[PDB]
């Protein structure tokens, strides 16, 4: 019987709070499909193999082969559109600055590498290495080449590093990277001095966390499973459609020229009609499953485009929408048939207990915190921000007042200082 | 007397070249890890029933075995398959006559045709009424048993003879070891390499992993 | 225009046709044997055997002019199954077998696949997919002898129900008696060879009919019985129609290093389709491809801007489509691309933004001297953020945009009364 | 050509219905596309063979249309749920979601009706006319580090 994980009782009370005394950065991969292999099929050539006798007979079915062509053309065109929706959001090819003093943070794994024949990052090459017929079937190029995709992932990354949110809304504005992380910290309720007082620790954690992702992507192909499914399924569907040429459907042979050579028309055309009826039904089956599989990819493309706009171009407030923990920032990397995000997030890391009260009474008046929470070490009363222990003396600056003591449940006596 | 077949007894199933493909087909084959009947060159050469077809092999250095007989009854009444290598030629004929009665060979038959270290391997089966022969030679070094490994037997002949074979026997030069087992219908997986050699195979029915 | 059912066409790239290279020659290659097949031994022998004891003969390694038999108007039937009778002069086979006998003319019915009755159940049977020909003719001129040709015999009974092509000769009394018959006649106990009294005075169905059944070892394997057929000189490395031994096709015949073992006659693809043959008269292993093909995408501005046009031949090289439409294949200029060969569009280096998409970063537009031009697309303009470790830019003004966005929310509600649709 | 996203839905339904009607004209291997020909020409024992071809053909054409409309309706429904979401988040509110309620910083959105659809006018603030400045993350005075609010 499977276990649903470790069992835990939280030490709750009417007066106990735990506050974290330290943090850790983390970087979490997320992988999404965007565009499957662009196929196309001429049913006339597939069904009848250049027999004019068969081809004339196929006209009795009317507008079937033209509408199956139109259906696969519809699928094949929106694969370029999905790739436009996800990557081509940025209106200019921004390029990386020549000096790398981003406050000690080290993007050299994810920025493009000029040594490469195609201008990809170090990590994009791990992605590209981990991911793994003539019967009137055809397979078509994407509009954007893989090299062009690597230019958009270069531009998005360079704008994000050098200019924060601003290149999404306006023109890209320069800003020092240490200040960009301070303003991202300030978006998650952690006061910005927590970054500047720890900048070297934070950079060391971040550079180490990027380092671990090369090792993650070196360890197993199973991480790429979502993209590897796209490749597997279209290849499986095609080989099923090709092997169906060999099926009899109750005709004397599945090699159409056997019928046309061994038999005259009055015998032959019934045998040809069995093969026609078979192959046409088998091709409708292939096209119908592609229409459904195309919508399955379309919802994944629109989800990827949503994360691109809400995270790479911004900072998402939305819980678990761009990595677990409190979200700071994200970087895209290009991949076969899809996109990869490296979400960067803040996790509070060393819990400590404190005694707490919702309000203090002093002057006969109830005091409440302007920001953060009241806490005590067992003798003194302090106020702290919610997400990182930083005890301050309670004053008429960091508190505000509402009425006499008597209405609040569990108010406590202490002085409040007036500087 | 017995021993184990392991993965012996594959042969090229059709007159076709394929390469780099894990192709699969249904035919009479020797089932994997089945037992085989064991014999050696003393006194050891009885008549055997033929069933749906025979896998036969012998390990020799001096050609003790020279031939075979097959038929219903080997009786001087009906034309019956005789096979010999007469030291100068391969020789095939369908004699009734017990001109030699015993499996001993001395140191009107309608159809006729002519053309330890040495392991000789064979598959004999009848389909179309035609007698179909597949073959291999190899050096070997294991003493007691069929050597555990793989090799695909190559076709020889496809003979128009039409005989109701129910029995067979081998023939010996007179004044080494040999082995017998019986084919069964199986689906096999077959590994055609880049050069179109059958390099490995699966007896799909053998166990649940083989089915998988 | 006709592809779209329209007298007017908007800017775009449109599918219109699937081009194929046409066969330049028609090769025939064949088994090299010349000796005529032994039809005189089959059809003009002194006697055909008794129907319970029906004779069989192998035919192999000979040339089979079935027109000889087809023109034999004496044949009271000449019915064929799995082949239309005249095709035998060009279709060909590994071996063919002749079964033969004399029968009562009434019982000629039983010589067909799926038949039943005393012969079909007890002394001659064809399989359910019998492939070949049945021939019979009245032989009352020869095999009638005032009844005295009683040699022609069959089972009334026996419980040994017959397989297709089963030979038998047994003379044993039917053993199914009220007592075990053991050589003595009685109830069910009867001799197993009832007979025809072939008199010249017999009724037209009681008369003797001679029989031949040509049953064919019709296979992809090495043919040896074949109709009279020329073997041509060979063509290589060029698109041709071909036939080998009855195996039809069209393709490029080419030289190879497919290392067939001596028994291997054909190469097969991963999807098990024929992709090489050993030539029957030369024994070289010819490797084979289909003749070249591809979609014919037509690239145009709107007709309301210009009639002028360009064509993309998808997947194919320009060097394999040097055909002759006439103008739209010479084109004054022709540009090879990663998508295929592009004809008539004028190649240009200036990377505009994309207009009509070709593929693999190529696009086309109508431009100045006016022509369809083709170019590598831009991704957008280049920019360089002046990042420096103490430098910030702040906006001193703003503007309020109004941005349109458009969404479909519904589609036309419909219903079909399917019996009124289908059955009117 | 701004409204192609709506006009396409009208065009696709016209194309599907015309193709569905035109398949009545196809023989499907019967002696005629028109059922009254067979009923005026042929004895019932033979007509019942010819008519089974027309039933089989017409039915296969009808199943294809209905199957296709189920898929096409699922695409419209995804767009309708999205429209209902932009209605609640952009019209009844103001959105923090970057680029969701139009490009720029979101202020407000106005809906307008359209055939088979809806149109939003998203109103958005966009910054302009940069100036450069020198900057520093903190200020020193009396040896204390001061940070901005
Ligand atoms: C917060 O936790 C981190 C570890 O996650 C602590 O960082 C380590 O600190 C010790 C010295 O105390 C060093 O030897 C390690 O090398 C540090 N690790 C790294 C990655 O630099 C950090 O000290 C904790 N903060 C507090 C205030 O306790
Ligand atoms: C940024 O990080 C990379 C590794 O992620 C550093 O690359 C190493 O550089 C040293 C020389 O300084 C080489 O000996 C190593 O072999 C490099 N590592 C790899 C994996 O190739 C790089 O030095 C860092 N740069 C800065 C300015 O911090
Ligand atoms: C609760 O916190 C306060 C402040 O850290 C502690 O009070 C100081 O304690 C030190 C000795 O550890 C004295 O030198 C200071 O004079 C105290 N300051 C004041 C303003 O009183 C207090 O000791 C802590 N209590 C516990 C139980 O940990
Ligand atoms: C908080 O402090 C006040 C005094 O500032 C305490 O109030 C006294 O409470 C007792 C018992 O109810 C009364 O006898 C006195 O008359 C009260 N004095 C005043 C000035 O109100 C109060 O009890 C303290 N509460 C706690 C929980 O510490
Ligand atoms: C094939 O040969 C076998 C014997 O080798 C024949 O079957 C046996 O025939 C004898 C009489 O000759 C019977 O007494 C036996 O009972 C038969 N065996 C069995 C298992 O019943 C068989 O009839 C021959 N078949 C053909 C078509 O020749
Ligand atoms: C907090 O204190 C309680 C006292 O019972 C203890 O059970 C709990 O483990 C403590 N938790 C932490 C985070 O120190
Ligand atoms: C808190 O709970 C304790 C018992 O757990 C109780 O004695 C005390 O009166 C409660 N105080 C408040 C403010 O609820
Ligand atoms: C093979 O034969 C031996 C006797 O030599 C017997 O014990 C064994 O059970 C047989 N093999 C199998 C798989 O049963
Ligand atoms: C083998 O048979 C051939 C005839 O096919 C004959 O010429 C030859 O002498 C024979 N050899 C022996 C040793 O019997
Ligand atoms: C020769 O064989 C035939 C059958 O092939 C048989 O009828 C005949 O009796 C045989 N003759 C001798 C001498 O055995
Ligand atoms: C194919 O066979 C040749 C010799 O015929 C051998 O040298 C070569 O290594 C083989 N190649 C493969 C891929 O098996
Ligand atoms: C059979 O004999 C006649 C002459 O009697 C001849 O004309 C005919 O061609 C012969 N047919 C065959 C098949 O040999
Ligand atoms: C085939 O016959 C031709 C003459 O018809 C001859 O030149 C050629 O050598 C023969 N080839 C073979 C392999 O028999
Ligand atoms: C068609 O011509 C009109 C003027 O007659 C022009 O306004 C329009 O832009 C043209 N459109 C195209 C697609 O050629
Ligand atoms: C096109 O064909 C020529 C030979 O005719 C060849 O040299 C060239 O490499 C081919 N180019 C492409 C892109 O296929
Ligand atoms: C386009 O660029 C190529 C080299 O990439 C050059 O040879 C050619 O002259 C250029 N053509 C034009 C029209 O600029
Ligand atoms: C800001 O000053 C730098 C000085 O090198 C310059 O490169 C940059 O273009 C200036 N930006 C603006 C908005 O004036």
């Amino acid at each position: 019987t499977m276990s649903l994980g470790a069992e835990n009782s939280v030490a709750y009370s009417n007066n106990s709070i735990a506050i974290p005394t330290n943090f850790t950065i983390s970087v979490t991969t997320e992988i999404l499909p965007v565009s499957m292999t662009k196929t196309s099929v001429d049913c006339t050539m597939y069904i009848c193999g250049d027999s004019t006798e068969c081809s004339n007979l196929l006209l009795q079915y009317g507008s079937f082969c033209t509408q199956l062509n139109r259906a696969l053309t519809g699928i094949a065109v929106e694969q370029d559109k999905n790739t436009q929706e996800v990557f081509a959001q940025v209106k200019q090819i921004y390029k990386t600055p020549p000096i790398k003093d981003f406050g000690g943070f080290n993007f050299s794994q994810i920025l493009p590498d000029p040594s490469k024949p195609s201008k990809r990052s170090f990590i994009e090459d791990l992605l590209f290495n981990k991911v793994t017929k003539f019967n009137g079937l055809t397979v078509l190029p994407p509009l954007l080449t893989d090299e062009m995709i690597a230019q958009y992932t270069s531009a998005l990354l360079a704008g994000t590093i050098t200019s924060g949110w601003t290149f999404g809304a306006g023109a890209a504005l320069q800003i020092p990277f240490a200040m960009q992380m301070a303003y991202r910290f300030n978006g998650i309720g952690v006061t910005q001095n927590v970054l500047y007082e720890n900048q070297k620790l934070i950079a060391n954690q971040f550079n180490s966390a990027i380092g671990k992702i090369q090792d993650s992507l070196s360890s197993t192909a199973s991480a790429l499973g979502k993209l590897q499914n796209v490749v597997n399924q279209n290849a499986q569907a095609l080989n099923t459609l090709v092997k169906q040429l060999s099926s009899n459907f109750g005709a004397i042979s599945s090699v159409l020229n056997d019928i046309l050579s061994r038999l005259d028309k009055v015998e032959a055309e019934v045998q040809i009609d069995r093969l026609i009826t078979g192959r046409l039904q088998s091709l409708q089956t292939y096209v119908t499953q592609q229409l459904i599989r195309a919508a399955e990819i379309r919802a994944s493309a629109n989800l990827a485009a949503t994360k691109m706009s809400e995270c790479v171009l911004g900072q998402s407030k939305r819980v678990d929408f761009c990595g677990k923990g409190y979200h700071l920032m994200s970087f895209p990397q290009s991949a076969p048939h899809g996109v990869v995000f490296l979400h960067v997030t803040y996790v509070p890391a060393q819990e400590k207990n404190f005694t707490t009260a919702p309000a203090i009474c002093h002057d006969g008046k109830a005091h409440f915190p302007r920001e953060g929470v009241f806490v005590s070490n067992g003798t003194h009363w302090f106020v702290t921000q919610r997400n990182f222990y930083e005890p301050q003396i309670i004053t008429t600056d960091n508190t505000f007042v509402s009425g006499n003591c008597d209405v609040v449940i569990g108010i406590v006596n202490n002085t409040v200082y007036d500087p | 007397a017995y021993t184990n077949s392991f993965t012996r007894g594959v042969y090229y199933p059709d007159k076709v070249f394929r390469s780099s493909v894990l192709h699969s087909t249904q035919d009479l084959f020797l089932p994997f890890f089945s037992n085989v009947t064991w014999f050696h060159a003393i006194h050891d050469n009885p008549v055997l029933p033929f069933n749906d077809g025979v896998y036969f092999a012998s390990t020799e250095k001096s050609n003790i075995i020279r031939g075979w007989i097959f038929g219903t009854t080997l009786d001087s009444k009906t034309q019956s398959l005789l096979i010999v290598n007469n030291a100068t030629n391969v020789v095939i004929k369908v004699c009734e006559f017990q001109f030699c009665n015993d499996p001993f060979l001395d140191v009107n038959c309608t159809f006729e045709y002519v053309s330890f270290k040495n392991l000789r391997e064979f598959v004999f089966k009848n389909i179309d009424g035609y007698f179909k022969i597949y073959s291999k030679h190899t050096p070997i070094n294991l003493v007691r048993d069929l050597p555990q490994g793989f090799s695909a037997l190559e076709p020889l002949v496809d003979l128009p003879i039409g005989i109701n074979i129910t029995r067979f026997q081998t023939l010996l030069a007179l004044h080494a070891a040999y082995y017998v087992g019986y084919l069964q219908p199986r689906t096999f997986l077959l590994k055609y390499n880049e050069n179109g050699t059958i390099t490995d195979a699966v007896d799909c029915a053998l166990d649940p992993l083989s089915e998988t | 225009k006709c592809t779209l059912k329209s007298f007017t066409v908007e800017k775009g790239i449109y599918q219109t046709s699937n081009f194929r290279v046409q066969p330049t020659e028609s090769i025939v290659r064949f088994p090299n044997i010349t000796n005529l097949c032994p039809f005189g031994e089959v059809f003009n022998a002194t006697r055909f055997a008794s129907v319970y004891a029906w004779n069989r003969k192998r035919i192999s390694n000979c040339v089979a002019d079935y027109s000889v038999l087809y023109n034999s108007a004496s044949f009271s039937t000449f019915k064929c199954y799995g082949v239309s009778p005249t095709k035998l002069n060009d279709l060909c086979f590994t071996n063919v077998y002749a079964d033969s006998f004399v029968i009562r003319g009434d019982e000629v019915r039983q010589i067909a696949p799926g038949q039943t009755g005393k012969i079909a159940d007890y002394n001659y049977k064809l399989p359910d997919d019998f492939t070949g020909c049945v021939i019979a003719w009245n032989s009352n001129n020869l095999d009638s002898k005032v009844g005295g040709n009683y040699n022609y015999r069959y089972r009334l009974f026996r419980k040994s129900n017959l397989k297709p092509f089963e030979r038998d000769i047994s003379t044993e009394i039917y053993q199914a008696g009220s007592k075990p018959c053991n050589g003595v006649e009685g109830f069910n106990c009867y001799f197993p060879l009832q007979s025809y009294g072939f008199q010249p005075t017999n009724g037209v169905g009681y008369q003797p009919y001679r029989v031949v059944v040509l049953s064919f070892e019709l296979l992809h394997a090495p043919a040896t019985v074949c109709g009279p057929k020329k073997s041509t000189n060979l063509v290589k490395n060029k698109c041709v129609n071909f036939n080998f031994n009855g195996l039809t096709g069209t393709g490029v015949l080419t030289e190879s290093n497919k290392k067939f073992l001596p028994f291997q006659q054909f190469g097969r693809d991963i999807a098990d389709t024929t992709d090489a043959v050993r030539d029957p008269q030369t024994l070289e292993i010819l490797d084979i491809t289909p003749c070249s093909f591809g979609g014919v995408s037509v690239i145009t501005p709107g007709t309301n801007t210009s009639n002028q046009v360009a064509v993309l031949y998808q997947g194919v090289n320009c060097t394999e489509v040097p055909v002759a439409w006439r103008v739209y294949s010479t084109g004054s200029n022709v540009f090879q691309t990663r998508a295929g060969c592009l004809i008539g569009a004028e190649h240009v280096n200036n990377s505009y933004e994309c207009d009509i998409p070709i593929g693999a970063g190529i696009c086309a537009s109508y431009q100045t001297s006016q022509s369809i031009i083709a170019y590598t697309m831009s991704l957008g303009a280049e920019n360089s953020v002046a990042y420096s470790n103490n430098s910030i830019a702040i906006p001193t003004n703003f503007t309020i945009s109004v941005t349109t966005e458009i969404l479909p929310v519904s589609m036309t509600k419909t219903s079909v009364d399917c019996t009124m649709y289908i059955c009117g």
